[PDB]
């Protein structure tokens, strides 16, 4: 029943800590009860890194770790290090926090009971067919999640980047208008052009960041668009307009 | 003439002065009027005399707002009891009328009404803040837009008043989060007392214990059926304040606004008086009803980069919160769950 482990006398805390070194998921509760808050930060951060089974539990472990670091006598330099080291794991988990409520409902997922997801899994959710509201913010998250992938996953980041851009182009309606209308004006409501306009505002070189127009047209994901000569023209006209617009 | 009580004379004897002095002396008169029929009559006698009624009524309200030579001390966190609405509070409830007699002052009634409510909420006079909230008529938020689409206001949407309407909506959400707690607390203390067991009771006294316990089973079932409902309502209201929209509770949005450092200091103070207190109430509501995992999700709410509530607690209160978080964490372990309320697998 274990509450009794923590309410022991201070004269035994130098035995209790030297046994809780075998149970990290209880040691932070004695570290805080000893006011060794500098340990409690690191213990709760380690437990947050290890907690993959429940998204809302990883969040609460970081919330308690960050509230130990905001209560310990760390120096102003080490405190900014341990604020920023945690702020990037809050930025990562904000991509899982901001999953659409319809996408969660259609997959019958609960944020309070689902696991933590890796960046390819969050990408794979955001770009999926069930995201029947996917837009230039979810297709921005799905590109920004490519910056949270380690060099030891057997995953070509470039083929994810191709498949994200192909699935944006498959949410956009590349059917022909009533023959009066400019395809560089008409493209400005497309989510593909709106993610290009975000990458340009947010400072990125489209001349280095984008796949080739040859090979975005040789990807097979596009399916029915891979036979459409209006799509073939309008894709090229917008690549030409937005990449030449940066030279 | 003030000291025989002005009826019909002072207005003409006051327009024979420069506007700065005319406004100041007619305000110094109206600061002595408590008689509601005489208030209306002695505004129309100024409107028959080419007087600046609008700066007059604003001056009455602002002079009465300024009569407290009281700095916002930090010792008065203390548990004062029974601090109900006094005559010196009523003379600040019964001042908003001066900006409500004429529709052309509903904006100023809300701007000054917020300032008097900021004083009463910081003073723990929640009913006196609700008395001022009832002095502001419920149409006023729409009337401030009516007075901007016909001809024009201090700006084509004022940056004082967009922020003031947002502040009045913050104050209402805080009064909802207090009234629902007051009724939840009245109800929680009403708990049906379990029928005591009589030692060595006769057959008649056993039937006269069954016919008490089999009423307690109904009374306690009804009482909890009301407690869980009040525990949902007060929890909506406390989340509406702690998770209040974008900027958050008692924070502005129009950076095109004029500086008021009295308002800005009082709002930054009220965020530190009210939001930690509501988190300690919400933990106690959830914990006393057995909702122990929601008591822990208060940590994610307090640490959240959207609302930054960790910037409005003291370190000593973040320690008090980590102590209360552990109360629910132990009650989850004594339920056989993990320290955060999840399934232990074996």
């Amino acid at each position: 029943k274990r509450g009794k482990l923590l309410s022991q006398p201070i004269s035994q805390h130098g035995q209790l800590a030297n046994f809780l070194q075998a149970h990290e998921h209880l040691s932070w509760l004695h570290e805080i009860n000893s006011q060794e808050l500098e340990k409690a930060h690191a213990t709760l951060l380690g437990l947050a890194n290890m907690e993959t089974r429940y998204f809302a539990k990883k969040k609460t472990l970081l919330g308690l770790s960050k509230l130990a670091a905001l209560a310990s006598d760390f120096s102003e330099d080490m405190l900014q290090e341990k604020i920023e080291e945690m702020a990037e794991q809050e930025r990562f988990l904000l991509h899982q926090e901001t999953l659409p409520e319809q996408l969660l409902a259609e997959k019958q997922l609960n944020l309070s009971a689902m696991p933590v997801l890796t960046a390819p899994q969050l990408i794979g959710l955001y770009i999926c067919e069930e995201n029947r509201r996917a837009n230039e913010y979810d297709f921005k998250k799905a590109l920004d999640l490519l910056e949270y992938i380690d060099e030891e996953e057997d995953i070509n980041i470039n083929d994810l980047k191709l498949e994200i851009l192909c699935k944006a182009l498959q949410r956009d309606n590349w059917s022909s208008s009533d023959g009066k209308d400019d395809p560089i004006e008409v493209s400005k409501d497309s989510i593909f052009v709106k993610i290009l306009q975000k990458l340009l505002k947010d400072g990125i070189q489209l001349s280095e960041y984008l796949p080739e127009v040859k090979d975005l047209l040789q990807a097979d994901q596009l399916g029915s668009l891979k036979s459409n000569p209006y799509f073939e023209f309008v894709l090229k006209a917008n690549y030409e307009y937005y990449v030449q617009g940066q030279i | 003439l003030i000291r025989e009580k002005h009826t019909n004379l002072i207005a003409f004897y006051t327009c024979h002065l420069p506007q700065d002095l005319a406004v100041a002396q007619y305000a110094l008169f109206l600061e002595s009027v408590t008689e509601f029929e005489q208030r209306h009559h002695c505004l129309e006698l100024a409107k028959e005399a080419d007087l600046d009624v609008a700066t007059i009524t604003k001056t009455v309200v602002e002079n009465i707002r300024k009569k407290d030579n009281g700095e916002f001390s930090h010792h008065d966190l203390a548990p004062a009891l029974d601090t109900g609405t006094t005559e010196e509070d009523r003379l600040k409830i019964d001042v908003i009328d001066w900006l409500v007699f004429d529709p052309a002052q509903r904006a100023e009634a809300l701007k000054q009404g917020n300032a008097i409510m900021r004083k009463f909420l910081a003073s723990k006079k929640h009913e006196a803040a609700k008395e001022v909230f009832v002095k502001i008529p419920q149409d006023s938020i729409a009337e401030i837009y009516n007075q901007c689409e016909e001809q024009g206001m201090e700006s084509p949407l004022p940056a004082e008043d967009d922020n003031a309407i947002r502040e009045h909506l913050c104050i209402r959400a805080y009064l909802e989060a207090h009234e629902t707690f007051n009724e939840w607390f009245k109800h929680m203390n009403s708990v049906p007392q379990k029928p005591a067991l009589i030692p060595q009771p006769t057959f008649t006294e056993k039937v006269a214990h069954e016919h008490k316990e089999k009423k307690y089973e109904m009374d306690f079932g009804i009482w909890k059926g009301h407690l869980d409902a009040l525990t949902a309502d007060v929890k909506e209201k406390m989340y509406n304040v702690l998770l209040f929209v974008d900027g958050g509770w008692m924070v502005d949005v129009r950076e095109d606004a004029k500086e008021d450092h009295e308002r800005t200091h009082q709002m930054v103070l009220l965020r530190k008086l009210c939001l930690p207190m509501l988190c300690f109430l919400l933990h106690t509501i959830l914990h006393s009803t057995g909702q122990y995992q929601e008591c822990l999700q208060l940590a994610d709410m307090v640490s959240s980069e959207r609302h930054k509530l960790y910037l409005v607690f003291s370190k000593e209160e973040l320690r008090k919160l980590l102590q209360k978080l552990r109360e629910s964490s132990l009650m989850l372990l004594d339920q056989g769950l993990d320290p955060l309320g999840y399934e232990i697998q074996l």
